[PDB]
C-alpha cells in the first residue's frame, strides 16, 4: 500500500545524479553553518570579555570615587589649620591636586562609555548571527533528510556500495 | 612604547601621575613614587613605603593587593595603569590566596558571588572548608606521608635477577660513589650500603630517601629497585642510574615552605506548568514559533511531550498557556527533568534553542514559582530529536544577549514539599515483596542476562529479588527496566540498591553514564570506585572529569570523590587541575569547573605556586606563537626563527619560560631554555618547539600548539598508554612511546617531544632514486645501532610495530603514512598526530595494515625469514587477544567520553566500531581466526601497495 516517498522514480542513474547534487549542496550548507557557529562562539567570548572589561572600569571608577571621599574628608583638617597660620599656597596645591584627580575620572568614564557602545554594537552582531543561523537550519535539515532518502532509495534498489561512494564523494 | 603613564592614589587623598617602565618591578615603582611624593602635598603625613601595599584592578575585574613586589608591572597586568596605596595589614594570607585563585582558574571569584545563588554559596562554603581541613591535616603529619603526597612512586606494572652498577651521591657534596647492586634489592639496601661508603656512625638509613637527581622522582617503600620506572628505564637502555641521598629534614624544608590558612506522596493531581513569555528570540517573520516540552529521567521519557500553540514570530513572543502532562506530582522521581525546545514552524522544522530544568532543587525541595530559563542554541545533527534531555541544566551564562523562555511552576501546596528521605523510601520499598518459587523463569532470566525489549523487561522486574541474589553484575540492566515514572517502582528498586553487593570497578564505570541519573546510583558507583589505586584512577581521570558534565547539582559524590583523591595525591591534583582548567572557556562548564578549581587550590597551596609558574609560561608561549604566526605570513622562516629568539631573550620572556615543572609531567624539571635549539614546525598553526637543558640530569623538550584541538589526541594517547599497561600486565612489553599530550586551554596545549627521533618520510628522503630506493629505514638503523646493537634495534622495531599495528586497527585510526609515523634511534616505531579515529576522516572500517617497508625491516632484510616473521605475527595476535579480554573497559571508557562532545565520538555507532573491531560479539576462537584473515589479507595488500608506488 501507499507511502509518502519524496523521491520521484526515474532510474538508478537519474536518482544517483540527484544524490550527488543534494550531497554537494548539503556539505556546502554544512560549511556555511559551521562558519557562522564560529562567529557565534567567538562573538559570545568577545561579548563576555567586553562585559567584564566594563566591570573592571566600574571597579576602577569605584576606587577613584573612594579617593574623592578621602580627599574631602581628609582635607577638612589641613585647610582650617592652613588658612590660619598663613599657608593658603598649600591650600591651592591641595585643591589643584584634587581637580587633577576629578579630571582623570572623566576620561575613565569616557573610555567606559566607548566600550558600552561597542558591547551594544556587538550584541547587535550576535543577534544577527543567531538570526542568520536560525534561517539556515531548516535548509540544512531538509537537505540532510533528502540526501538520506536518496541513499535509502538506491540501497533498496540494490545499488552497490562502490557506486554510492562515487556520488557521495 | 616601553614606558607607561601610571596613576598613583595616595591615602592622604593626593593624586600623582607619571611614566614608569613596563619592565619595572613594583618595589622599584614604590621608590620612584616616594621620590616624587616628597614634592607633592601632605607627604609628611604618610608612613614609610613598607607600611603600604599597592592595590589594582586586574584583568578579571577584581581588586588585588600586590604583596609580592618582585613582580614586573607587565606581569601584574592591571586593567588600567592605576595603583592605589592601602594599609598593609588585615589577614594578608587569605586575601593573597583569593587573588591568586582568580588569576589561576581564569574566572574571577566575584563572578560566583554576583550570581546570588545559594547552591553556589553552599558548595563553596562546604568544599573550601573540606579542602582547607585536609591540607591543614596534611601539614601536621610526617615527612614520609608528605613525600607520598607530593611525589608518589612511579612504578612499572610488574624475573630478571641481574647485577648492574649505580652512581650515588649526597646533597651538597660534589664527589659521587658508584657501587654494585642486584636488581631485586629494596631501596634501604642501597641507602644503608651508601652510608657504609660514607663512613668507610653518623646517621641512620630510615631518615633518608634516594632522589633521582635531575627530576622530582623519589625512591622508597617496600618495592624492589627493578619495579621503579627510572631503574627499569636505566636497565633496558644499559645506562647507569644516578641518585642523590637526601635527609628527612631536607624534605621537611620542602613541606614547610609555606603554611595553609586556618579554618510528600499526598499530591495526586497531575503535574503542570505555566508557559508565560519568550525573550530575545531571533527568527524568520513568515514562520510562527512553537515550544515543545517533555519530562525526562536520564535519557528515557517519563510521559508524552505536550506542546504549545503557534504564536507569531517576534523578539518577545507571548503564550500564557497552561501545559498539563500525563503524570502526577507524587510520581516524579528525584532527578525529574523538565526539558524545553523553542521551534520555528511554517503554519500550513527549525530548532532555535533549548533548555532543561530540574523539578526538585539541590536541597531536595520541589521548585515552585517563576523561573527565567536562559536557553542554549540548538545545533543540528544526524539524530534530530525534539528535545535534548542529555544537555546541561545550568543556564546560559550570556544573560546579556541570549534567548529565554519565562515559565512559572505553580504552587502545589501551602507549605513547601520535599522528596522523601531515605528512611521513608525504605519504608515503602521494603514492603510489597512477593512471588517466590518460580523455576520456569530461572532459565528465561539467565538466557536474557547472558546477552532490552519490552517483553523481557517485565520478567526482569518481577525477578528483581533473584537478580540481586544470582545476577549482581546485571544491576544496570535492572535499573533501566525500572519504571521511573511510577514512585512505587522507584521505592522498590532503591530498597534493593541500598543492600546491593559491591560491584567491580569495571561494572561501576558503566553506572556513571547519563542513563543512570539517580543520586543513589552514582553514590553506589563511587562506593565501588573507592577501591581504585592512584595508578588505576589516573588511567581513568579524563573520563571521570567528563562525566561531571552530566551531573545535575554542583555538590555531588563524584566531585567530592575527585577532590578527595586530588588532595591525597599531588599528581592526581595536577592533572585534575588542567583537565578542568582547559574547559573554563566553555560556557556550559565554566561555573561547575570554576568552583571545583577554587576548592582544589585552597587545599593545594603548595602546588598552587607551581601551577602559577606554568600558567605564566603558557601565557608567554601564546604571545610568542602569535608573533611567529603573524611573522610567517610576512617573511621567510629562517629570519622568523632568529626574530623568535630576540623575543625569547627578554627579561619577562626568558624568566617566565625558565625554571618550572613540566605540565606534561610535574616530576620532570624544565630548567634552562636552549634558545639555540628553539624553533617552530611547518604546520597550519605553526607550533613552537621549545628545547630545555638541565645540569642536574638530560635534555627535555615540549611543543606549544595553539589553534587546533588536542582532546582527541590526548584520548588516543591515553588509550595507547592503557593498552601498554594491559600488555605489560600480561608480561608483554611492546616498546610503545605514548608521548604526553595535555590540553591547557582554549584550543591550546603541550605535547611531549620524543628525543632522538625522525619521521619515516624524512629518513627515506636521504636515499632517493627519483623514479633500489628501499633499505633506507634499515640503513638508518645501522648508523644509530652499530654491530651488535642492530639486533636489539630490529627487536625494538618488530615489538613496537606490532603494538602500533594493533592499536591503530582497534581504535580505528586511518590516514597513516610516512610523514606521520616515526622511528627512534633505539629502533622503536611510533605514531604521531592522531587527528582521526573510529573510522572517521569517509566513515568506512579501517582495515588492518602492514607496510612492506616495515615487514622488510622485521625480516632483517631477507625476502623470506618466516622464523622471525612468525614472532611478529604472534606479537600482533597476543596483543589483540589481550585487549579483547578487557573489551568492556574500552567500551565503558569510550561510552563516558561521549560526554566530551568530540565529533568522532558522539553516538552508538562510534562505540559499535570498537565492539566490532574487537569482535566482542564473537567467541575468542572465532575472533582470532578472523584476525588471521585480516592479517593475511593485509600481507597480500602490502605487496600491491608498493608495486604501484613509483
Ligand atoms: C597533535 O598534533 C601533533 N602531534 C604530534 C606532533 C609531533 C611532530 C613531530 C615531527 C613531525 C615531522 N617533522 C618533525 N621534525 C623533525 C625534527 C628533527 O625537527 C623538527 C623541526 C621537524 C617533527 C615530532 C613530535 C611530535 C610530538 N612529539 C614529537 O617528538 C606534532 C603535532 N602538531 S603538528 C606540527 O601540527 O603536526
Ligand atoms: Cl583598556
Amino acid at each position: 500500500y501507499q507511502q509518502d516517498q519524496v523521491v520521484k522514480e526515474d532510474n538508478i542513474e537519474a536518482v544517483g545524479k540527484k544524490l550527488h547534487e543534494y550531497n554537494t549542496q548539503f556539505q556546502e550548507k554544512s560549511r556555511e553553518y559551521d562558519r557562522l557557529y564560529e562567529d557565534y562562539t567567538r562573538t559570545s567570548q568577545e561579548i563576555q570579555m567586553k562585559r567584564t572589561a566594563i566591570e573592571a572600569f566600574n571597579e576602577t571608577i569605584k576606587i577613584f570615587e573612594e579617593q574623592c571621599q578621602t580627599q574631602e574628608r581628609y582635607s577638612k583638617e589641613y585647610i582650617e589649620k592652613f588658612k590660619r597660620e598663613g599657608n593658603e599656597t598649600e591650600i591651592q596645591r591641595i585643591m589643584h591636586n584634587y581637580e587633577k584627580l576629578k579630571s582623570r575620572i572623566s576620561e575613565i568614564v569616557d573610555s567606559r562609555r566607548r566600550l558600552e557602545e561597542d558591547l551594544k554594537k556587538q550584541a547587535a552582531e550576535y543577534r544577527e548571527i543567531d538570526k542568520r543561523m536560525n534561517s539556515i537550519k531548516p535548509d540544512l535539515i531538509q537537505l540532510r533528510k533528502t540526501r538520506d532518502q536518496y541513499l535509502m532509495w538506491l540501497t533498496q534498489k540494490g545499488v552497490r556500495q562502490k557506486k554510492l561512494n562515487e556520488w557521495l564523494g | 612604547n616601553q614606558s607607561v603613564v601610571v596613576d598613583f592614589l595616595l591615602p592622604t587623598g593626593v593624586y600623582l601621575n607619571f611614566p614608569v617602565s613596563r619592565n619595572a618591578n613594583l618595589s622599584t615603582i614604590k621608590q620612584l613614587l616616594w621620590h616624587r611624593a616628597q614634592y607633592e602635598p601632605l607627604f609628611h603625613m604618610l608612613s614609610g613605603p613598607e607600611a603600604y601595599v599597592f592595590t589594582c584592578i586586574n584583568q578579571t575585574a577584581e581588586q588585588q593587593e600586590l604583596e609580592d613586589e618582585q613582580r614586573r608591572l607587565c606581569d601584574v597586568q592591571p586593567f588600567l595603569p592605576v595603583l592605589r596605596l592601602v594599609a598593609r595589614e588585615g589577614d594578608r594570607v587569605k586575601k593573597l590566596i583569593n587573588s591568586q585563585i582568580s588569576l589561576l582558574i581564569g574566572k574571577g571569584l566575584h563572578e560566583f558571588d554576583s550570581l546570588c545563588d545559594p547552591e553556589v554559596n553552599d558548595f563553596r562554603a562546604k568544599m573550601c572548608q573540606f579542602c582547607e581541613e585536609a591540607a591543614a591535616r596534611r601539614q601536621q603529619l610526617g615527612w614520609e606521608a608528605w613525600l607520598q603526597y607530593s611525589f608518589p612512586l612511579q612504578l612499572e606494572p610488574s624475573l630478571p635477577n641481574r647485577a648492574l652498577l649505580v652512581n650515588v651521591k649526597f646533597e651538597g657534596s660534589e664527589e659521587s660513589f658508584t657501587f654494585q647492586v642486584s636488581t631485586k634489592d629494596v631501596p634501604l639496601a642501597l641507602m644503608a650500603c651508601a652510608l657504609r661508603k660514607k663512613a668507610t656512625l653518623v646517621e641512620q638509613p630510615e631518615d633518608y630517601t634516594l632522589q633521582v637527581n635531575g627530576r622530582h622522582e623519589y625512591l622508597y617503600g617496600s618495592y624492589p629497585l627493578c619495579q621503579f620506572q627510572y631503574i627499569c628505564s636505566c636497565l633496558h637502555s644499559g645506562l647507569t642510574p644516578h641518585l642523590t641521598m637526601v635527609h628527612s629534614s631536607s624534605i621537611l624544608a620542602m613541606r614547610d615552605e609555606q603554611s595553609n590558612p586556618a579554618p510528600l506522596w499526598s499530591l495526586e493531581q497531575p503535574f503542570r506548568i505555566e508557559l508565560i513569555q519568550g525573550s530575545k528570540v531571533n527568527a524568520d517573520e513568515r514562520m510562527k514559533l512553537v515550544v515543545q516540552a517533555g519530562l525526562f529521567h536520564g535519557n528515557e521519557m517519563l510521559c508524552k511531550t505536550v506542546s504549545s500553540s503557534e504564536v507569531s514570530v517576534c523578539s518577545e513572543p507571548v503564550w500564557k498557556q497552561r501545559l498539563e502532562f500525563d503524570i502526577n506530582i507524587c510520581d516524579l522521581p528525584r532527578m525529574a527533568r523538565l526539558c524545553f525546545a523553542l521551534y520555528a514552524v511554517i503554519e500550513k522544522d527549525c530548532p532555535i534553542a533549548w533548555a532543561n530544568l530540574m523539578l526538585f532543587d539541590y536541597k531536595d525541595q520541589l521548585k515552585t514559582g517563576e523561573r527565567c530559563l536562559y536557553m542554549w542554541p540548538s545545533v543540528p545533527d544526524e539524530k534530530g530529536e525534539l528535545l535534548n534531555p542529555t544537555g546541561t541544566v545550568r543556564s546560559n551564562p550570556n544573560t546579556d544577549s541570549a534567548a529565554a523562555l519565562l515559565i512559572c511552576l505553580p504552587e502545589v501546596a501551602p507549605h513547601p514539599v520535599y522528596y522523601p528521605a531515605l528512611e521513608k523510601i525504605l519504608e515503602l520499598g521494603r514492603h510489597s515483596e512477593c512471588v517466590h518459587v518460580t523455576e520456569e523463569e530461572q532459565l528465561q532470566l539467565r538466557e536474557i542476562l547472558e546477552r532490552l525489549y519490552e517483553h523481557e523487561k517485565d520478567l526482569v522486574w518481577k525477578l528483581r529479588h533473584e537478580v540481586q541474589e544470582h545476577f549482581p553484575e546485571a544491576l544496570a540492566r535492572l535499573l533501566l527496566v525500572t519504571k521511573w515514572n511510577k514512585h512505587e517502582d522507584v521505592a522498590q528498586m532503591l530498597y534493593l540498591l541500598c543492600s546491593w553487593p559491591e560491584l567491580p570497578v569495571l561494572s561501576a564505570l558503566e553506572l556513571l553514564d547519563f542513563s543512570f541519573p539517580d543520586c543513589h546510583v552514582g553514590s553506589f558507583a563511587i562506593k565501588s570506585l573507592r577501591k581504585l589505586t592512584d595508578d588505576e584512577l589516573f588511567q581513568y581521570l579524563l573520563q571521570l572529569v567528563q562525566v561531571l558534565k552530566y551531573e545535575s547539582y554542583l555538590d555531588c559524590e563524584l566531585t567530592k570523590f575527585l577532590l578527595d583523591r586530588a588532595l591525597a595525591n599531588r599528581k592526581i591534583g595536577h592533572f585534575l587541575f588542567w583537565h578542568l582548567r582547559s574547559e573554563m572557556h566553555v560556557p556550559s562548564v565554566a561555573l561547575r569547573f570554576g568552583l571545583i578549581l577554587e576548592a582544589y587550590c585552597r587545599g593545594s597551596t603548595h602546588h598552587m605556586k607551581v601551577l602559577m609558574k606554568q600558567g605564566e609560561a603558557l601565557s608567554k608561549l601564546k604571545a610568542l606563537n602569535d608573533f611567529v604566526k603573524l611573522s610567517s605570513q610576512k617573511t621567510p622562516k629562517p629570519q622568523t626563527k632568529e626574530l623568535m629568539h630576540l623575543c625569547m631573550r627578554q627579561e619577562a620572556y626568558l624568566e617566565a619560560l625558565s625554571h618550572l615543572q613540566s605540565p606534561l609531567d610535574p616530576s620532570t624539571l624544565l630548567a634552562e631554555v636552549c634558545v639555540e635549539q628553539c624553533t617552530f614546525m611547518d604546520s597550519k598553526m605553526k607550533p613552537l618547539w621549545i628545547m630545555y637543558s638541565n645540569e642536574e640530569a638530560g635534555s627535555v623538550g615540549i611543543i606549544f600548539k595553539n589553534g587546533d584541538d588536542l582532546r582527541q589526541d590526548m584520548l588516543t594517547l591515553q588509550m595507547i598508554q592503557l593498552m601498554d599497561v594491559l600488555w605489560k600486565q600480561e608480561g608483554l612489553d611492546l616498546r610503545m612511546t605514548p608521548y604526553g599530550c595535555l590540553p591547557t586551554g582554549d584550543r591550546t596545549g603541550l605535547i611531549e617531544v620524543v628525543l632522538r627521533s625522525d619521521t619515516i618520510a624524512n629518513i627515506q628522503l636521504n636515499k632517493s632514486n627519483m623514479a633500489f630506493n628501499k633499505d633506507a629505514l634499515l640503513n638508518w638503523l645501522k648508523s644509530k645501532n652499530p654491530g651488535e646493537a642492530l639486533d636489539r634495534a630490529i627487536e625494538e622495531f618488530t615489538l613496537s610495530c606490532a603494538g602500533y599495528c594493533v592499536a591503530t586497527y582497534v581504535l580505528g585510526i586511518g590516514d597513516r603514512h610516512s610523514d606521520n609515523i616515526m622511528i627512534r634511534e633505539s629502533g622503536q616505531l611510533f605514531h604521531i598526530d592522531f587527528g582521526h579515529f573510529l573510522g572517521n576522516f569517509n566513515r568506512e572500517r579501517v582495515p588492518f595494515i602492514l607496510t612492506y617497508d616495515f615487514v622488510h625491516v622485521i625480516q632483517q632484510g631477507k625476502t623470506n625469514n618466516s622464523e622471525k616473521f612468525e614472532r611478529f605475527r604472534g606479537y600482533c595476535e597476543r596483543a589483540y587477544t589481550i585487549l579483547r579480554r578487557h573489551g568492556l573497559l574500552f567500551l565503558h571508557l569510550f561510552a563516558l567520553m561521549r560526554a566530551a562532545g568530540l565529533p568522532e565520538l558522539s553516538c552508538s555507532k562510534d562505540i559499535q566500531y570498537l565492539k566490532d573491531s574487537l569482535a566482542l560479539g564473537k567467541t575468542e576462537e572465532e575472533a582470532l581466526k578472523h584476525f588471521r584473515v585480516k592479517f593475511n589479507e593485509a600481507l597480500r595488500e602490502s605487496w600491491k601497495t608498493k608495486v604501484n608506488w613509483l
